[PDB]
């Protein structure tokens, strides 16, 4: 006991719970099944309007994702995107592949020790609703990032 | 609002000709390994190519590790081919050994083809129903 | 009233909030700006980061260190010393005529090819960033040396530290 | 020290796991077996990575590993 | 010393080895107070007494 | 006296310690990375020997006798098999290990005892660190020893100055009585070390461009 | 009117120092080392031929992995939704591989598991039939 | 501090700034690059009217500059001199070669321990000004020691 | 005393070249290791450029070099 740990470092379920009440308050999805934990972002609240630009308002939010994101041990994080349709396929599939690649490497610059991650973005092949009305309002254009949660 | 900076980051003098060190050991080592290789091309690879007929697409849980021929005549005979010798058998047998739960005959003559090297060889017919097992002298 | 990325690139308006806030005296709030936009007041904010400024002749010339004004082992770009930068165009925008010339060096560790290419990435990725705030393409000249001339020594790794560096020169005439 | 806290609280020790188990069906921070998945970054104690600390005992403060080295820096100077 | 895990032994050598069915590890090693494995890339070390 | 300055000598030397041990973790992927030995190692999971190479040497060996050569090249550790690529760990980390021990004998009951008590007590921890720093770069010096001495094995063998190891393998089928068997069997020896070459004609001489 | 030099950072140490010295010199050795090794053997062909890359590859990767390997690729044929397969048997003793590198193809990640691999190991991509092959070598 | 020595014998690096401060509140040229310094000295406040001869109170300037010299710790010193465009080329450059003969001629008589002192002087080649309207007045004609502290 | 004093003051102690980092990018005045470059001109110590002192207890007042030369202001006065 004076020599061995007796918890995980860093954590505090507690706040965990509290910080995991607070995204979904802001309205973020988190989606707990299993061992299988998705987080789930509109991409109105990322970027601008189709570009791949982070807008300097999201970096606190970024980093309360790190700060949820730090606190189970993991091995791997795939991230996905997806888009509306704007012009043609490849365009849609550049962009988001992009988007996707900078939060993966913002992300891998912070201190999430995974030892894989997946990025991938299809652009508006796996839409969620019917509905589509705007562009980038609506819910379908999105960033998912998933993880099983090991041992 | 707050973009952060990189946690782990080389902050030290020395440490940022540490890890310049490390990127240069790396590409470096990297380009040994890589004119130090040799491949093979696949234009002309001695591996057997999947014959594709439906007899060979069932799905097995397999384990042996001895003798080629019993098991190879068993695979024929559950493949309904029949199963054929060319060349003499050594004094000592050529061993394999396989292990698998789950996948397909074809892929199983192919390993066993494999890991037969240089000592003996294996063919397919499909369209007179033969596996032909061919030494080598 | 403004954007820590560059301002979106537009030709800002400090001193309107200055006076704003200072009536929130209108005399004093326009000699405010006098005093913080004056040019030694912009060298010596220029020193108070790490940031060396020599004039000399009829020629000046500034010296950036790589490793707070870049990002390591990369032509990326730090975005937290965002006030050099601005600093930067301000005290370049006094100059309008001559020609800039922009060197790149590194120390002495790898292969020289690995150092002349990242030496010519780092020049030329400064060089842009300079060419989007306004000054046009013909008065450019960008290069990356790579160790074959020094400031400095590399025995001694403070010495090798101070070695790598960006040299920014420009002429009047 | 509460472990299970802000939840219903411990429900028991899956040793299978080496965890406790939240009366939520959430996993523990804690641990309850010494058979667990735990990072070992920082050790303790003398002649690591060779034979160990010798049972017999010098007349001096000399300290010799069973493989033959000697640790100055366990061992007592002058 | 003798040994019976699933993990992947690094640091102080071995002289005998085998494997179950499984993916179960034995290994003969001589006697030492800290093993190195490599669990899933980390990389952790094991404390070990009695010795 | 001076009991306090060498307990305060073996505090530095522990506190230094600890303190070296802690960077040394901290700083851990680059370590690894510029220290493989894996990606160096030989056909047979064999260790690759170890290489010196000296140059423009005199010796004097008494009053009127001289010698001079040009490169002398020895080898230091014959080469063997091994089944693990050698680590950092059992060269550069140091030990540590609390001291708990004050001995409460000599404790200050004046102001010249604690002056003296605290001059000898930092020239004692002076000590420690500095001798702490020596282990640690002898260490150092010594895993930089191994290491140049086997990539100069590698380099000596592309330039065709020493034999390669030459390895024989026996091969049998099944062995042993009715109770115990082995399916196969395996001999894997080395007859052949590795060795300097002394003609003249198979030297390769490099070139660059 | 002060002076200043542009390098003014965090304090440094020692033992890092050292470290940084030792680190110089196998650096030059190992430069060196490549350099007459391309000299003194001629390439000859890369492993592109035997694989070349196709559609849903390009998905990217930051990879930080050090133990073993034919797991490590199970992950990946899990990522491209290719189908495994392994070829001969594995030695009892295990072949570690160490990757330490960040946003790259799969493509070219598989390209330098290849590498680091030397005459152990090979793999291979089908990609008709989207099937990962891993081989070992046939000795011992 | 018994036996071994605690700083270089004879410096003070409150002294070496504050008559660095005095010499660039003189005017005279100072410039520190890496381990490099570079001074230069206008020639009208210090020689005779494009002739090699000495005022009685440059003797004062040259005490203090050796004295400030003597501060460091060096191995190699270089001695140049420019001048202006007077009548022919050899005549300005042995003047230029004179000047830098009397001046490095006193600094080794005095305190420097240089191992190397190199002299020479190239007349009006290269200029700093375009700007020529004036004679010796004008800047661009002056002497320059350049150093290197070596650890 | 202030070796990096009316500047930005003390970095730390470079061992490579043995000198204090002033704040302001200078190397100090002041030295900080041992291994540093000194210039080293007077000494002290007695059978200096001959074997050392002999390092026995001798009877008498002599004392002896190790090559075998005396020095006689080594040895006392009678």
């Amino acid at each position: 006991v004076p020599k061995l740990p007796c918890r995980v470092d860093g954590a505090c379920d507690a706040t965990i719970i509290k910080m995991m009440t607070d995204l979904n308050k802001k309205g973020i999805k988190v989606a707990s099944v299993g061992q299988n934990y998705l987080i789930s972002i509109p991409a109105s609240a990322l970027f601008a309007d189709q570009s791949p630009r982070l807008n300097w308002a999201s970096y606190s939010l970024l980093n309360e994702i790190a700060a949820f994101l730090k606190q189970f041990r993991k091995i791997a994080i795939t991230v996905t995107s997806y888009s509306s349709k704007y012009v043609s396929v490849k365009r849609e599939r550049a962009l988001t592949l992009a988007r996707s690649r900078v939060v993966s490497e913002y992300l891998w610059s912070q201190g999430v020790d995974s030892r894989i991650i997946f990025t991938q973005g299809l652009g508006s092949d796996k839409p969620i609703t019917s509905y589509t009305l705007g562009g980038d309002r609506s819910p379908n254009a999105r960033v998912e990032i998933t993880f099983r949660r090991a041992v | 609002k707050f973009k952060k900076p990189p946690i782990n980051n080389p902050s030290d003098d020395a440490t940022i000709k540490l890890a310049e060190a490390a990127v240069s050991v790396s590409d470096s080592m990297l380009e040994m390994a890589k004119v130090e290789k040799v491949i093979t091309p696949p234009s002309k690879d001695n591996t057997l190519t999947i014959p594709n007929a439906y007899n060979l697409q069932a799905r097995a849980s397999v384990d042996w590790s001895g003798p080629i021929e019993e098991l190879t005549a068993r695979i024929a005979k559950a493949a309904h081919f029949r199963f054929r010798v060319l060349g003499k058998s050594p004094s000592v047998p050529v061993l394999i050994s396989i292990s698998t739960k789950d996948e397909s005959l074809a892929e199983i003559l192919r390993d066993i083809d494999y890991q037969a090297g240089k000592k003996a060889s294996i063919h397919v017919y499909p369209n007179s129903q033969v596996v032909e097992l061919r030494y080598a002298k | 009233c403004f954007h820590p990325p560059y301002n979106n690139f537009q030709p800002d308006r400090r001193a309107v909030k200055r006076v704003g806030v200072d009536t929130g005296g209108g005399t004093v709030g326009l000699v405010a700006s006098i005093y913080r936009d004056s040019k030694r007041k912009i060298i010596r904010d220029l020193q108070k980061q790490d940031i060396q400024y020599v004039e000399y002749g009829d020629t000046r010339t500034l010296i950036i260190p790589t490793d707070k004004y870049f990002m390591f082992s990369s032509p990326r770009l730090n975005e937290i010393c965002y006030p050099g930068l601005n600093n930067v165009i301000r005290l370049l925008n006094f100059y309008p005529q001559s020609t800039i010339y922009v060197a790149g060096f590194t120390d002495n560790v790898g292969s020289r090819s690995h150092k002349r290419k990242l030496s010519q990435a780092q020049a030329e990725t400064m060089m842009t960033f300079l060419w989007a705030n306004g000054i046009a393409a013909k008065r450019l000249k960008a290069e990356g040396y790579g160790d074959k001339n020094a400031i400095s020594d590399n025995a001694i790794i403070h010495g090798s530290a101070q070695n790598r560096r960006i040299e920014i020169q420009w002429f009047t005439s | 020290d509460g472990c299970c806290s802000k939840m219903g609280g411990i429900n028991y020790c899956d040793s299978s796991a080496g965890r406790l188990v939240c009366n939520n069906g959430f996993y523990s921070t804690c641990y309850c077996t010494r058979h667990a998945v735990m990072d070992l970054q920082f050790l303790m104690g003398c002649c690591l990575w060779h034979g160990g600390v010798y049972p017999q005992l010098n007349s001096s403060g000399l300290v010799v590993c069973n493989d033959g080295y000697v640790s100055e820096e366990c061992s007592l100077q002058k | 010393m003798y040994v019976r895990t699933n993990l992947t032994i690094l640091s102080p050598g071995w002289l005998a080895s085998m494997t179950s069915a499984d993916g179960t590890h034995a290994y003969e090693m001589q006697k030492s107070p800290v093993l190195l494995v490599s669990w899933h890339g980390k990389v952790m070390q094991l404390k070990v007494e009695g010795l | 006296k001076e009991t306090a300055l060498s307990v305060g000598a073996q505090a530095g030397l522990a506190w230094r310690a600890k303190i070296i041990d802690e960077q040394l973790n901290k700083q851990a992927r680059n370590l690894d990375a510029i220290y493989d030995f894996n990606s160096l190692v030989l056909e047979h999971n064999i260790l690759p020997p170890v290489l010196l190479e000296g140059r423009n040497t005199l010796n004097l060996a008494d009053a009127q006798s001289i010698r001079i050569s040009d490169r002398t090249y020895k080898v230091a550790k014959q080469a063997h098999f091994i089944t693990t690529p050698p680590t950092w760990r059992q060269y550069l980390w140091m030990d540590y290990v609390k001291p708990e021990a004050p001995n409460v004998t000599l404790l200050p009951k004046t102001k010249a005892e604690k002056e003296i008590w605290c001059i000898y007590t930092e020239r004692g921890w002076k000590n420690g660190i500095d001798q702490a720093n020596t282990i640690l770069e002898e260490n150092i010096a010594r895993i930089k020893e191994d290491f140049g001495g086997m990539i100069l094995y590698r380099k000596l063998l592309a330039m065709n100055m020493v034999s390669p190891p030459y390895v024989s393998h026996t091969d049998l089928g099944v062995t042993g009585d009715g109770s115990e068997i082995h399916i196969d069997d395996r001999v894997l020896r080395i007859t052949a070390l590795p060795e300097l070459n002394v003609n003249s004609a198979e030297w390769r001489a490099a070139v660059a461009k």
